[PDB]
Order: structure tokens, then C-alpha cells, then sequence
């Protein structure tokens, strides 16, 4: 970086490196936090992190694998690190118990980039309009598992379809991923992935069944997966 | 339209209701209905309907 000016920096699980400082904490010999955690959480998270940055002299692009135990997201190693994140995407097992495996929650996922004047407002407006039916669906969930989906008003009735479109078109199979998994892999532009959601929540292609938008790459396959079934 | 839910089903995905009754509940009557019927009667004698349906379970 300080001679260089673009580099990469990648690091799996950066729990691993507070988990070490965990196993150690009590034989250096100091009390224990909440949950049996090192008191210097704090510093020892914010030392690390606070190391990678964009200097004068040159920045530094990165990405990081930040495990939450036991699925807590409340958990001190992931509370405190979401702090020190500039995009914090979050993968939940109930989104993968499905079957989307980019498993990516898109409502606890956020950016602190997701501003109108910074990515231009028609895909601000798509994102946060895919946000908000994908919300508005999550609390109809529960009285259609109580009470049926017959219950719903026409229009809510339309709600939690095209959301569920949304909900499967978020899913892409990653070239990586092939080995395990038959689906060979696809990559979307973001400029097609605005076109795409921006147009189901429109309404325009509704009539396509849901697993037409299941696994695919731009709308166009979508469409064309429509056909075979 | 007969009964609340189908008028407030039709007032949503659209449709050409020419008259309604609702509100009878557990208490129908004949002298509800002639309403309705009289306006789809009328209809037919002056030709404006062919055929007539009834739509129940």
C-alpha cells in the first residue's frame, strides 16, 4: 500500500484470530468479559481492523469472512465487528434451509453505500423497493401459516407472489460451486440486475411461474427456464 | 353480486356489477333477492343478456 496504490486483501474468518485471543485470555491471567470473552474485545478487534485502509498513498480493497457462533448474531465477536464494515452482507441458515444458496439475507444485509447520490437513484429506488416487499412479505408470514393464504386481500395476495419471485431470483449458481453441485456457474451485471428486479416488482413477468426466477442468471434465462417448466 | 366478500372481490380484479345485495348473513330472504334478479330479468327481456347463470357452491 505505501508504495503501490491498489491492492487486495482477503482473510478467512477474522473470529478465528478473536477466538485464539479467547482461548489465551484466561491464562494471561485477566477476568472474563460477557460470555467468557476477553475484556479487550474492544481494542483487540479495532487494533486489526482498523490497520486496513485506504491511505494518500495508496488504498486497499478487502474482503472478510467474519464467522458468527452458533448462528448468534448477537454473539460480541459479530456485534462488535459490524462496526468496522463498510458493506455488511449476512448469510442466514433459514435462507439456505431453502434452497437460495447465495443464502444472503437481503434485509440484514446492507451497505453504508446504498446512497442515492453515490449509486444513482434507479438503483437506490430498486433496492430499497426489492427491500421493502420482501419486508412487507415477512409480516403477512405469519397469519398465512395461521390462517391460509385465502385470507389475504387480492392485492397482499399479489405481495407475497411477486415477492417470492424476488425471493428466487436473488439465487445465481457461483462458477466455483459447480464442483459439488451440477448447475454450471453464471455472472450478472449490475446492470441486468437492476433491469431484472426492477422489473418483476413492475409487474411485468408475473405470469412466469416461481421457479422460473429459481437459480438463474439475468431475467432472460428466467424467462427462457419458463419454457422447459 | 351476492354477499360482502364477492363484491369486495370484484370491486378488486375488476368486472361489470350491474347490482348487489349483502349484509343477510345468516338470515337470506326471498325479498332480498328480487332486487338483483328483477335488474338481470329486466335485462333479458329487452335483450341486453342471452343467457343467465347462477354462481354458488
Amino acid at each position: 500500500r505505501d508504495e503501490g496504490r491498489d491492492v487486495l486483501l482477503f482473510v478467512d474468518n477474522i473470529y478465528r484470530y478473536t477466538l485464539a485471543g479467547t482461548e489465551v485470555s484466561a491464562l494471561l491471567g485477566r477476568m472474563p468479559s460477557a460470555v467468557g470473552y476477553q475484556p479487550t474485545l474492544a481494542e483487540e478487534m479495532g487494533v486489526l481492523q482498523e490497520r486496513i485502509t485506504s491511505t494518500k498513498t495508496g488504498s486497499i480493497t478487502s474482503v472478510q469472512a467474519v464467522y458468527v457462533p452458533a448462528d448468534d448474531l448477537t454473539d460480541p465477536s459479530p456485534a462488535t465487528t459490524f462496526a468496522h464494515l463498510d458493506a455488511t452482507v449476512v448469510l442466514s441458515r433459514q435462507i439456505a434451509s431453502l434452497g437460495i444458496y447465495p443464502a444472503v439475507d437481503p434485509l440484514d444485509s446492507t451497505s453504508r453505500q446504498l446512497d442515492p447520490l453515490v449509486v444513482g437513484q434507479e438503483h437506490y429506488d430498486t433496492a430499497r423497493g426489492v427491500q421493502s416487499i420482501l419486508q412487507r412479505y415477512q409480516e403477512l408470514k405469519d397469519i398465512i401459516a395461521i390462517l391460509g393464504m385465502d385470507e389475504l386481500s387480492e392485492e397482499d395476495k399479489l405481495v407475497v407472489a411477486r415477492a417470492r419471485k424476488i425471493q428466487r431470483f436473488l439465487s445465481q449458481p457461483f462458477f466455483v460451486a459447480e464442483v459439488f453441485t451440477g448447475s454450471p456457474g453464471k455472472y450478472v451485471s449490475l446492470k441486468d440486475t437492476i433491469r431484472g428486479f426492477k422489473g418483476i416488482m413492475e409487474g411485468e413477468y408475473d405470469h412466469l411461474p416461481e421457479q422460473a426466477f429459481y437459480m438463474v442468471g439475468s431475467i432472460e434465462e428466467a424467462v427462457e427456464k419458463a419454457k422447459k417448466l | 353480486m351476492i354477499g360482502s366478500k364477492g363484491v369486495s372481490f370484484f370491486n378488486s380484479v375488476g368486472g361489470n356489477v350491474v347490482a348487489q345485495v349483502t349484509g343477510m348473513g345468516d338470515n337470506p330472504s326471498l325479498s332480498e333477492l328480487i332486487g338483483p334478479v328483477k335488474v338481470m330479468l329486466q335485462a333479458y327481456d329487452e335483450g341486453r343478456l342471452d343467457k343467465l347463470y347462477i354462481v354458488s357452491n
